[PDB]
């Protein structure tokens, strides 16, 4: 008992044997059909097995002599787990190492509480944390070895005025690396961890407060600046939180749901005796087995184990809340209130009240037969494996999100930071675009702000690949240093010209997504993708690749680069477009290669441009784009061949491969000029299996635009910062559209993207791959 | 009907869809392939089978009962 | 490996991936599979203005993954943000 | 009858300790005593009977009975179904004043379902009333070691409620390790499970377990994967009251009911194969070993259909393989020519006898229920009394 109540307690290595959890699961009455396997293979364990492997280390903290306690009237108050995020649940082959450190020993009038935080590990890596709370009831005045230590709720400090940045460094515990840091309009959070040492019930003897100060980047990814550093003897409170109480808010990760939704009201049975559990848990506590002890402690009788009661109720939840998959429980905590006697039935409630970090916050509460509460706690329970797909262009409309923009504080903080940026950099606000799509938009170039904006318009350059030449040529030909205005033209409204839709769509999606992040609805292992425009709105929403101000920049530039490379008419409509082909309606046997046989001959024959741009769903959805003069030919040839049901597919079977060459050449050059009778203003119509796409007048995702990709790439290199991209939120969770395989930083992935695009940045990397080695 | 009248001969002319004239959708065999037992539990039912009969050889297997053999069933002979 | 050179390399890779994405076609087939076949997503959430991708996912689900999602018996749940707000907000009515 | 014909099989012991108490009281006492002795003498089955298996007190006060969650499990039921089958056998050999060997001398052959086949082969060695209890021991230990050596080979785990609720409105019960399919040929269910086995790995594949009728089949597998093929059947559903009466026959979609059999383990599958040697060692560990010269009446194989007199090695070896590994081809094992089938298995009016009747219906065989005393309006089968009628009212011959 010369044990130190301050040091950490080293447990002992416990290789899980496969029969230890088979025996545990039943002795707990854990009927959860998720944990038992066959011998000669490793087993999987319950989360509560942490206490089996943690007890011999956890309780060594209440033993040291300086913490003097009457072990008999010792009461277990609460127990919580925290499966740390990123680790797999424990398997039996795992030789788990445990380590426990006493956190705080607070001494109330009614006793003194000890809170031990054990941390179990395997292979060095921490696996899960276990918190617990005992209670030595009675009176103690041993303050000289009393100490409390807590983690405070992270405090946000939204600096707006200039006089607060003074009161901040007016303080001695507020210091940064560079006091010259621009503190205006930034957002400061305080992840602090405070310690305290008592000398009376209220008069502290030593307070410490520390924890980094972080700032929201333009990507809202917090980065540290400085370190809170406070220390004071003979305090009476803690100042560094008070100055954060009333000055700043509480960044509460727990977000309550709008209305609680009950899951179940169930019943369990305390065991016949406490001996079977006591033998498994290694807890030979004679309060639950013997009778000459429970009566010694004035107890109702040989009570159960409280920890058994926790494990049973947890098992009562994994089946019902986690649909009987255990890996979805990433944390669980529970309070003991009063005690229960064996062979008793418990009314357990299960309720969904909150959300955290995209995972469900399930409260529970167990009633006795007389319906008195014994257990209260909640669970860190995952959602199902989720995927967020983000839409593309062609789905824009009025007021899109402008309802949510009226509601979600965390959403309007996006449209604001966007238009304000556009208002000041291009004199042109989206929030006035979406709420009423205008037909034309003239940009005035007023005084100083005006000239500043006009040169900003003329400051963008459309490069073009011509024999390696990065040919610098002007985005805006009508602009010049003498223009005082500039107009935008579209007949239906500018939400039909991709010039402005791309930023509107990526905004609306990102502005609706980060509202979900405000509600704690996003997993850490969620996957994400986008259809042909939503890739940026996805990247920025999930991995925070770019600030919203720089995101809207590139998405607006993309619209422009797509726009200028196609000749529009007097009003700004194009001879190009895209079409949706459903190979199912033309022929029940219309293969994927049937489209390649039908349309490639159109392109090789008519010399025009049509190409199947998107492979959405096979034999059901393939969309093509390009020259409308050939697009309507590909339209009409299918509406004719469905009337004939001439399967080119069986022509590859019934006839030879090179006879059908000319055989379909006849049909195609016969129908090509038959359909070519079209006038100049080519208006597309829906036929048998062709579905026209409205608004879309540029044929994107075509080889026709291959020239304008090096300019974009060069531009992209400026806006996206390697510091902003985090590989953690990209490996395996991002599925690109260039490569339809999850984003992985591998050589073959580089070789996978290269051989389909023929780009030098990958050949120069794979040939210098030995930067892999350092 | 038969259960209502025990000693009153009532003949079931079970024809099948494959006959002439007015037309039923059912197959010939499968209804009698599983009602035969429910019938013979009444001795006052003459079971008669039609819909497609042209010679003795055509219907002889239905007369002896051999038709239900190729349908994996006890031989079930008909009454005409 | 060394995390920072990997940051560098991944930034390059993402850069060119978005770059040539401009003109190359969209292999939504193989994507629509891998996130629906390998990871076995239970909740696909279309974040957008109109439910185009939800309709695009149901018809590849019923068509090519009908025997599969039965042999495994998932509740493959398709939601757009537009039309399925209560199911994504977990605020259904009694 | 084997396992899975009724839901509450223990209720059939209610009457037996109640009705023929003066008659089966000694036998049930002997059986329960040797059975509890088996729990004590075996290494670690003290843990597999979580609420113990003292059955005698479960008889006087039903409050001492644990419910189906513990009562329907295999290591607790498999011996009890066998003792029920033996009790309905002793009451009639006794009420007919027959020593067991005397009654056995009457039959042409005896066979059992999934489970009862051990009871049949046990009866085939019985000669006297005192030489009866050694056979009772021989039988009941076989079923005790089958239940135990399986319940750890493939225990029951709690099914995720997301299926428990989604299966009820689909007009099904709690998914159990075996599922019964009617109105469907043996070729079509294979066509389907081949589609489902194509997805899942070997440890979750399913297979047909009981070719019960010609258009009545049972497949086994994990309750998860079985519910899965139950789903993949719903694409081939058609509600039974859809009135296809206005669409040609070949244009109709096959309607057929199905339900989960109240069982606790996938009999006649691969999931239990790892237990075969574990019981074979458990038997030779004890004295139980059946011989061909010891049986006089033929006993038929549920898998081959042949008599167990002729067998390469130990007969007791194929007996368990027919309950764990090999499927039962019930019409293949009913290739005998006899006039009456009296069944002592569990379930009575819903037991094996009724389906055997529906199979051998136009063959002129007359099944009688040797389990229950009741009445049947059309009298297609018989009951307790028809075993004991001395008038011409007992010898009734269906056509």
């Amino acid at each position: 008992l010369d044990f130190d109540p301050r040091d950490v307690i080293k447990g002992k290595d416990f290789e899980i044997t496969a029969k230890e959890v088979y025996d545990f699961t039943h002795a707990v009455g854990n009927n959860c059909e998720d944990f038992v396997s066959r011998p000669d293979r490793t087993m999987l364990a319950p989360m509560d097995f942490a206490i089996v492997v943690g007890w011999r280390a956890i309780i060594k903290a209440i033993f040291p002599n300086t913490v003097d306690g009457d072990l008999l009237k010792l009461v277990h108050l609460s127990n919580g787990y925290k499966m740390i995020p990123g680790a797999k649940p424990l398997q039996v082959g795992d030789v788990v190492s445990t380590t426990a450190v006493i956190e705080s020993v607070v001494n109330q009038p009614t006793g003194k509480i000890v809170d031990v935080v054990g941390t179990l590990s395997r292979n060095g890596k921490p696996v899960m944390e276990v918190t617990s709370s005992f209670f030595y009831r009675g009176n103690y005045t041993d303050f000289e070895n009393t100490f409390q230590k807590t983690v405070e709720p992270v405090y946000q400090m939204h600096i707006k005025t200039s006089k607060d940045i003074a009161v901040l460094r007016s303080k001695e515990w507020f210091q940064l690396d560079d006091e010259d840091f621009d503190l205006l309009n930034k957002t400061l959070t305080f992840e602090t961890e405070t310690e305290v040492t008592f000398k009376n019930a209220n008069i502290f003897s030593s307070v410490k407060c520390f924890g980094p100060i972080k700032v929201e980047l333009p990507t809202k990814e917090t980065v540290e600046i400085g370190i809170v550093d406070y220390e004071a003897g003979a305090s009476h409170g803690n100042p560094v939180v008070d100055f954060l109480k009333r000055n700043g808010s509480t960044l509460e990760q727990k977000v309550n749901l709008e209305n609680p939704i009950p899951i179940a009201v169930l019943d369990s049975y305390t065991p016949s005796t406490n001996e079977p559990y006591a033998r498994v848990s290694g807890d030979l506590n004679p309060i639950h087995v013997s009778r000459h002890f429970a009566s010694y402690a004035n107890l109702p009788g040989t009570i159960t184990h409280g920890m058994f009661s926790s494990a049973s109720v947890r098992a009562l939840i994994e089946n019902w809340a986690a649909d009987s998959v255990s890996s979805r429980v990433r944390g669980y905590t529970c309070q003991f209130v009063d005690m229960v006697l064996p062979n008793t039935a418990l009314k357990t409630s299960i309720q969904h009240v909150g959300m955290i970090n995209g995972r469900k916050l399930i409260k529970f509460e167990t009633r006795n037969e007389d319906d008195v509460v014994v257990l209260t706690g909640e669970a860190e329970i995952e959602q199902p494996v989720t995927t967020f797909v983000f839409t593309g262009q062609g789905s824009q409309e009025q007021g899109m999100g402008m309802d949510l923009y009226k509601t979600s504080k965390a959403a309007q903080d996006v449209w604001n930071r966007a238009d304000n940026h556009f208002k000041d950099t291009y004199g042109f606000s989206i929030l006035d675009i979406v709420i009423n799509n205008p037909v034309n938009l003239t940009i005035h170039f007023g005084g100083e702000k005006g000239k500043r904006i006009r040169e900003n318009y003329s400051a963008m350059i459309f490069e073009t690949i011509v024999d390696g030449k990065l040919k610098t040529e002007k985005i805006f030909k009508e602009i010049n240093e003498h223009s005082t205005s500039y107009t935008f033209r579209s007949e239906k409204g500018l939400l039909s010209a991709t010039q402005f839709t791309q930023p509107a769509l990526t905004l609306m999606e990102k502005a609706a997504f980060e509202d979900l992040k405000s509600k704690g609805l996003i997993p850490a292992d969620a996957t994400f993708a986008g259809h042909s425009l939503g890739e940026y709105a996805a990247l920025a929403s999930l991995a925070d690749v770019m600030s919203i101000e720089s995101l809207v920049e590139v998405v607006f530039y993309r619209g422009m680069t797509m726009q200028v490379a196609v000749p529009r008419d007097e009003l700004g409509r194009s001879n190009y477009g895209m079409i949706a082909i459903n190979p199912g309606r033309v022929a029940a046997s219309f293969s994927q290669e049937a489209l390649q046989y039908v349309v490639e001959r159109v392109g090789k024959r008519t010399g025009w441009l049509v190409e199947i741009v998107n492979y959405n769903v096979e034999n059901q959805q393939y969309v093509a784009a390009g020259d409308l003069r050939a697009l309507d030919t590909v339209t009409n040839v299918l509406n004719f061949i469905k009337l004939q049901k001439i399967d080119i597919i069986e022509l590859q079977k019934s006839l030879s491969l090179e006879e059908v060459e000319g055989h379909l050449f006849e049909i195609i050059d016969e129908a090509s000029k038959k359909s070519a009778v079209k006038p100049r203003p080519l208006k597309l119509e829906r036929g048998f299996a062709c579905i026209p796409l409205v608004g879309i007048s540029v044929p994107f995702h075509s080889t026709y635009l291959m020239n304008g990709v090096k300019p974009f790439k060069s531009f992209l290199k400026k806006n996206i910062i390697k510091e902003n991209v985090k590989v953690a939120r990209l490996a395996g969770k991002y599925i690109p559209n260039l490569t339809a395989k999850p984003f992985q930083v591998t050589k073959e992935y580089f070789q996978d993207v290269y051989d389909l695009t023929g780009s030098e940045p990958i050949k120069e990397i794979i040939d210098n791959w030995e930067k892999y080695e350092q | 009907i038969a259960k209502a009248h025990p000693n009153f001969p009532i003949a079931l002319q079970w024809t099948g869809g494959r006959g002439g004239g007015h037309h039923s959708f059912e197959d010939a065999h499968t209804p009698m392939l599983q009602m035969y037992s429910k019938i013979r539990r009444h001795p006052n039912i003459m079971l008669i089978f039609g819909s497609g009969f042209g010679s003795a050889d055509d219907t002889y297997p239905y007369l002896t009962g051999e038709w239900s053999t190729k349908f994996d069933y006890p031989p079930m002979p008909f009454d005409g | 490996m060394k995390p920072e050179v990997e940051q560098e390399l991944a930034h390059i890779l993402l850069t060119e991936l978005l770059a040539y994405q401009f003109a190359s076609p969209v292999r939504w087939i193989e994507t629509q599979d891998v996130f629906l076949k390998d990871f076995n997503t239970e909740r696909v959430v279309e974040i957008g203005p109109s439910p185009t991708l939800a309709g695009m996912a149901q018809r590849t689900l019923k068509n090519k993954y009908e025997s599969y999602d039965a042999a495994l018996s998932l509740h493959r749940e398709i939601l757009c943000y537009s039309k399925d707000a209560k199911e994504i907000y977990y605020t259904p009515d009694p | 009858g084997g396992q899975g014909n009724t839901d509450d099989y223990f209720e059939e012991l209610r009457d037996l300790y109640q009705t023929y108490h003066v008659l089966v009281g000694d036998l049930i006492k002997f059986s329960a005593e040797t059975l509890s002795e088996l729990i004590r003498t075996t290494l670690d089955a003290e843990k597999v009977f979580t609420q113990g298996l003292n059955i005698l007190e479960w008889l006087e006060n039903p409050s001492n009975t644990p419910d189906k969650d513990y009562l329907l499990s295999i290591p607790i039921s498999c011996p009890l179904i066998g003792v029920i089958q033996l009790a309905h056998y002793v009451v009639t050999a006794k009420l007919l004043g027959f020593t067991p060997g005397e009654l056995r001398s009457y039959l042409k052959g005896a066979t059992g379902h999934s489970q009862g086949l051990v009871t049949a082969v046990a009866i085939a060695e019985t000669d006297s009333w005192e030489s009866f209890f050694v056979s009772v021991r021989k039988a009941i230990t076989v079923l005790f070691f089958i239940g135990v050596r399986c319940y750890e080979a493939y225990p029951n785990t709690s099914l995720p409620p997301s299926i428990l609720e989604d299966s009820l409105e689909n007009n099904e019960g709690v998914p159990s390790p075996m599922l019964s399919i009617s109105n469907l040929t043996q070729e079509q269910v294979q066509d389907y499970v081949n589609k489902t086995n194509s997805h899942l790995p070997a440890g979750k594949q399913v297979e047909i377990s009981l070719v019960n009728g010609a258009k009545n089949l049972v497949v086994s597998g994990p309750p998860q994967s079985l519910y899965g093929l139950n789903l993949t059947l719903r694409k081939a559903k058609a509600p039974s009251g859809l009135d296809q009466s206005r669409i040609p026959f070949s244009e109709r979609k096959l309607k057929f009911s199905n339900r989960f059999l109240p069982v606790a383990s996938p009999f006649h599958s691969h999931l239990l194969v790892p237990a075969s040697d574990l019981i074979n060692k458990d038997l030779v560990k004890n004295n139980v070993s059946f011989n061909a010269k010891d049986i006089q009446i033929p006993v038929y194989d549920t898998f081959d259909g042949s008599d167990l007199r002729v067998l390469s090695g130990s007969i007791s070896e194929r007996i368990v393989d027919c309950i764990i590994r090999l499927p039962v081809k019930w019409e293949t094992t009913t290739q005998f020519k006899a006039t009456h089938i009296l069944d002592f298995g569990p379930g009575g009016a819903s037991g094996l006898g009724v389906l055997t009747h529906r199979n051998k219906d136009g063959t002129g065989v007359r099944v009688i229920v040797a389990g229950t005393l009741d009445i049947n309006p059309d009298d297609d089968y018989g009951f307790k009394q028809e075993i004991f009628d001395v008038t011409s009212n007992g010898l009734k011959k269906n056509p």
